[PDB]
């Protein structure tokens, strides 16, 4: 992952941070994904354990907890693509997508 | 404006005067040269505008269109990438892509 990205595809593990300034999500390991100095937690404090947040090709970020359960979703989808949630420095975490443009510095041709 | 963030072009933030994303071993340049330069992955890239323009700049729109337009905005080069309105972010990726995103169809609040 990113610092402050999750691409779909990725996952940010239990007790996980993506952080910009003074806004901190976490992946805490209460299974409760909150992004701190933000006003917003996915409430799922206690709901399990060894979770992970996922991000889907249809734009849902999907709380799996140890093995292989969902626990929390977006709920909140578009077409197949590749797609990013990043945390706004004005304090957000946004869904961003699908991918519209995309440069390649890793093509001969 | 919005604060700026290392390597994350959000819709309506500015680059020139070689302002730059940064991401480990990447930069994306909005030179002065009005050259779009990725310096990055195996090979780097280009907008390969050397010199058609002068004082330009990197422009996001609220439309996913990534444009360079000169000081009387002459458009020097675009993405020509278009959807829906509304936010969009160009992120530079660990990956050395380049890769614009958007809109918002999810945010934790407004
Ligand atoms: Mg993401
Ligand atoms: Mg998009
Ligand atoms: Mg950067
Ligand atoms: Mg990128
Ligand atoms: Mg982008």
């Amino acid at each position: 992952l990113g610092t402050n990205y999750l691409l779909s595809g990725q996952t940010l593990d239990r007790e996980g941070h993506l952080k910009n300034g003074d806004f901190d999500l976490v992946m805490q390991d209460d299974c409760n994904l909150v992004l701190y100095n933000g006003n917003w937690q996915s409430n799922t404090a206690n709901k399990g354990r060894d979770c992970k947040l996922t991000l889907t090709d249809y734009g849902e970020l999907v709380i799996k907890n140890g093995d292989g359960s969902t626990v929390w979703r977006s709920r909140a989808q578009s077409v197949k693509g590749n797609y990013a949630a990043v945390v706004h420095p004005d304090g957000r975490l946004v869904v961003f997508g699908p991918s519209v443009f995309k440069i390649d510095p890793w093509v001969p041709g | 404006n919005i604060p700026f963030t290392n390597n994350l072009l959000f819709s309506g933030q500015v680059l020139y005067g070689d302002g730059r994303l940064t991401a480990k071993s990447h930069q994306l340049v909005m030179q002065g040269d009005c050259n779009l330069v990725l310096y990055g992955g195996k090979y780097g890239w280009q907008s390969n505008t050397h010199g058609n323009g002068e004082h330009c700049f990197l422009r996001l729109n609220h439309k996913g269109e990534l444009i360079i337009k000169d000081d009387d905005f002459k458009t020097i080069w675009s993405s020509s990438s278009s959807s829906k309105h509304g936010d969009y972010v160009l992120i530079l990726r660990d990956d050395g892509f380049a890769v614009i995103y958007g809109p918002a169809i999810w945010e934790t609040s407004p």
